[PDB]
């Protein structure tokens, strides 16, 4: 997703904040002085919720106009090529390798298992690995909140 | 910086002179400007030193070659090439050489004279040595070097049992000792030596840093610890630093930390850290910092002034950073303002009330922009950095002072100010604030303006709505609940938190021109769709026997084929 | 003053101080602990502190005992008291509850008394860094 329109009083931290609840990130950059930043999910389920309901909304008293983009290896590429203007050519993301069975797209998580349908097998870890979700996922999940409702209310971080 | 770069620039400087045909103050000045200026852009490295100090032999200036000479022999310890240029420098000098040139061969004794490339040094020092009449002096000199090791060990120690003609054997245990124990560590250190001399090399590379023999040498200096660490130390860390390497920089000073050194020596090696390291790695000037934090009780003084100087150069350097400014406002606090339960509590209160004061001045001179150079506080303040102080004033009225009228007017004041407004440390606290009382309309009013005036982050706002809903299901009842009900916005604190889960911009108060409807199948892309103006699909079979269906009214027909898009990201990046 | 008694009821404190006896068994006891610290008010924090703290104080569980979570939950019940003076409350924790520690636990419970600490009483971090030498 390519966040357009950025105020420069935010960092990668607090944009990883804003964009970490509608999936999980693979990625997030802000290229230093050019007024927009990358966010690459893992899920285009995730990416379209993203751009659905983060449009317009102020970043640092500035309005926010989400698009699709591109990557930072492939941008590079696409400007080296465009300076030379010799072909203009992309390449398709590499895509999942269907069938996946384990994983339900658009989930989080943070930190036995009998596999049955109604849970989630398999998730991917926040950074890159993949893990095996727990039934101890979601006391991680509130403990974590609690953690940085109280230190971020005191001021250790603005996330 | 870069070799080729460098290159370019030394061969333009080199033609200008030519071109000059004269002596040329303003050439020379120009050379001198850009001497400083690729010292200043590059890790100062042993060609650039040379190459200056060449230029200033050229323009008869020994004081100038040495001064760069001696400022990158001082800030680099395996300066061999500025190490030489001084030495023959100081070779032919004023009467005050006796005492200079000998407490700079100490020093680079002390520092890299276990190395293997510090053959020259030592060969420097024995002619120093021998010139000069100190016999106490060269004796000295020459036991010192006698004990360290290096690649010609052997050499050097016969050279010094073949020199020492008054001193041959006055503690001849101790001389063979010293002659035992330096070839005994030349021959464990040779296999080193040469994994270096085949791998270590300034190239700024992995083949550059040279890892095996790093790993060599760091398993050398741990395990094999001969007593002989504290100049290893400085051996090792001199062809590590010919490489920078955060890790290597974290190795060493843990390093350190572990012998337990005294604080004045970490301290400069955390400073030469600071200013060798380039910006944007974050980890080691906060990990200074920590230290500075722990290392505070023992001095107590100088400490408070060095903290004070890293945090304005941190903050200089980084406008958007935060927890700097929680740590100078904990630090300030702290050492300018101590407090103490022995004394008396009128005392003790003037402490905190004097605080207030200060902050309150500072905020409002910044909100009004006039600055007091005076107070350190305000010229270190930031733009970014201001809602933390203020939450900091918030704080301290609210809990210490215990003014709930006053905390409530800087609430009201400090909340419609839009350099503060939209900030996350002053939200929550006014969440904890409306939450230590017990009042639940504000906390309504709060979590109904979350979405509409108060633009947190979206984490952030599926914290607050989840400890609110717990909160509020623990600590209220249903007669509240029913009263707190009100139909015209739909809003019930139980399952609006729920339905505002990760939706932002979620309200709870034709439709073919509306974006969403524009782009319904595909995000991104906008497309007219054609449709039929009176659609017959929603009505039964039963009830359409009724009367002849009407020919259908069409829309956006010619727009089938027309498929436009934003193309933002081109449009705004890669043509800026 | 109508503070409704949510968890502090025969009721449901009978079940919450039944899974908090299993202490290394579940996974929910810092939730329990620090849902529970949230009443700010004389009467509400003398019972909660009496009822919980100070007994679980008394019954030396090690597992809470060395979980700095816990102290931090303590002191946070206590420093935000709207009945006690600033004095009082600072007096009471500095004298009363850090004492009440062992020391072998300071490797595990000072990262977060620290954190408490640096938010909240800059001026007693000095006390404490000493203390606990």
């Amino acid at each position: 997703v390519f966040i357009g329109g950025l105020s420069s009083l935010v960092t990668e931290d607090e944009l990883r904040a804003y964009f970490q609840p509608f999936g999980t990130i693979v990625y997030v950059k802000i290229p230093v002085g050019k007024c927009c930043g990358f966010v690459q999910y893992v899920d285009r389920l995730s990416a379209e919720a993203a751009i659905a309901g983060m449009q317009g909304f102020p970043i640092a008293n500035s309005r926010v106009r989400l698009s699709w983009g591109r990557s930072a290896k492939q941008t590079a590429l696409l400007q080296q090529a465009m300076l030379s203007n010799s072909l203009q050519v992309q390449q398709q993301q590499p895509g999942l390798q269907q069938p996946n069975y384990g994983y339900i797209p658009s989930s989080t998580c943070e930190a036995s298992s009998t596999m049955l349908p109604g849970c989630q097998i398999l998730n991917y870890s926040n950074p890159q690995q993949v893990i095996m979700q727990g039934s101890e996922a979601v006391v991680n999940s509130t403990n974590a909140m609690l953690n940085r409702l109280e230190q971020g209310s005191n001021g250790f971080m603005f996330a | 910086a870069l070799r080729g770069l460098d290159t370019q620039f030394l061969q333009d400087n080199t033609a200008l002179v030519q071109a000059y045909r004269g002596l040329d103050w303003s050439d020379i000045s120009s050379l001198t400007q850009m001497v400083d200026v690729i010292e200043q852009t590059v890790v100062k490295y042993g060609n650039p030193n040379d190459s200056i100090k060449l230029a200033l032999e050229t323009i008869l200036w020994q004081i100038l070659r040495k001064y760069p000479l001696l400022f990158g022999f001082w800030k680099r310890f395996a300066t061999i090439e500025y190490q030489l240029f001084g030495l023959k420098k100081s070779i032919a000098v004023l009467a005050t050489s006796v005492k200079w040139f000998p407490t700079s061969l100490e020093l680079w004794c002390d520092y890299l004279n276990v190395l293997c490339v510090n053959n020259p040094n030592e060969t420097d020092f024995i002619r120093n040595n021998f010139e000069i009449a100190k016999d106490l002096i060269g004796k000295q000199f020459l036991s010192h070097p006698f004990w360290d090791k290096f690649i010609e060990f052997e050499v050097g120690q016969k050279n010094w049992h073949n020199v020492q003609r008054i001193y041959e054997y006055i503690i001849e245990v101790p001389l063979h000792q010293y002659a035992r124990f330096f070839t005994s560590y030349k021959k464990f250190l040779n296999e080193k030596n040469l994994k270096t001399t085949r791998n270590i090399d300034i190239v700024l590379r992995k083949t550059q840093t040279t890892v095996n023999e790093i790993w060599q040498f760091e398993s050398k200096i741990k395990q094999p610890f001969f007593n002989l660490g504290q100049v290893l130390n400085d051996d090792l860390e001199n062809w590590s630093r010919y490489l920078y390497h955060e890790n290597t920089w974290m190795m060493y000073i843990k390093w350190l930390t572990k012998k337990n050194i005294s604080d004045e020596v970490v301290v400069d090696i955390y400073q030469k850290a600071n200013t060798f390291l380039p910006l944007d790695f974050k980890t080691l000037r906060y990990d200074f910092l920590r230290f500075l934090k722990r290392k505070y009780r023992s001095n107590n003084t100088l400490f408070n002034n060095i903290f004070n100087e890293t945090v304005s150069r941190y903050l200089k350097i980084w406008p958007n950073d935060i927890l700097l400014m929680t740590e100078y406002l904990c630090m300030l606090k702290r050492h300018s303002f101590k407090n103490s339960l022995d004394q008396s509590p009128k005392e003790i209160l003037e402490k905190q009330t004097s605080f207030t004061k200060i902050l309150e001045t500072s905020i409002t001179n910044y909100i009004n922009n006039q600055i007091d150079a005076k107070v350190h506080l305000q010229t270190l303040i930031n733009d970014k950095n201001l809602s933390i102080v203020v939450v900091e004033l918030i704080k301290t009225t609210w809990l210490v002072l215990k003014n709930n009228m006053q905390t409530r007017k800087y609430f009201n004041l400090y909340q419609k100010n839009i350099l503060i407004k939209n900030s996350v440390p002053f939200w929550l606290t006014y969440y904890k604030f409306e939450k230590s009382n017990v009042n639940f309309t504000k906390l309504n009013k709060f979590i109904r303006e979350l979405g509409v005036e108060i633009y947190l982050p979206t984490t952030v706002m599926n914290d607050i709505l989840t400890d609110y809903k717990t909160f509020y299901l623990t600590h209220s009842n249903i007669v509240t609940y029913e009263s707190s009900i009100i139909d015209s916005n739909t809003f019930d604190p139980i399952l609006y938190p729920e339905l505002k889960m990760s939706n932002p911009k979620y309200d709870p108060v034709d439709w073919h021109k509306k974006t969403e409807w524009k782009e319904a199948g595909h995000i991104g892309i906008t497309t007219e769709r054609p449709q039929i103006s009176n659609s017959i699909i929603e009505c039964n079979s039963g009830t359409l026997i009724q009367k002849p269906i009407s020919l259908p009214n069409f829309r956006n027909l010619e727009k089938i084929n027309q498929v436009k898009i934003n193309d933002l990201y081109t449009e705004e990046f890669l043509k800026e | 003053d109508s503070q409704s008694n949510g968890l502090l009821n025969k009721e449901l404190f009978d079940k919450v101080w039944k899974r908090l006896s299993c202490k290394e068994k579940k996974s929910g006891q810092e939730i329990l602990l620090n849902n529970l610290v949230q009443f700010y008010s004389k009467d509400t924090v003398e019972f909660v502190e009496k009822n919980i703290f100070q007994k679980i104080i008394e019954f030396g569980w090690e597992y809470y005992l060395q979980n700095g979570m816990f102290w931090n939950c303590y002191c946070r019940l206590i420093y935000f008291d709207t009945s006690r003076s600033y004095l009082d409350k600072r007096q009471y924790i500095v004298r009363k509850i850090w004492p009440q520690i062992d020391k072998k636990f300071a490797q595990s419970v000072l990262p977060s008394l620290t954190e408490f600490c640096e938010s909240y009483f800059p001026e007693e971090m000095d006390t404490l860094e000493e203390m606990f030498t």
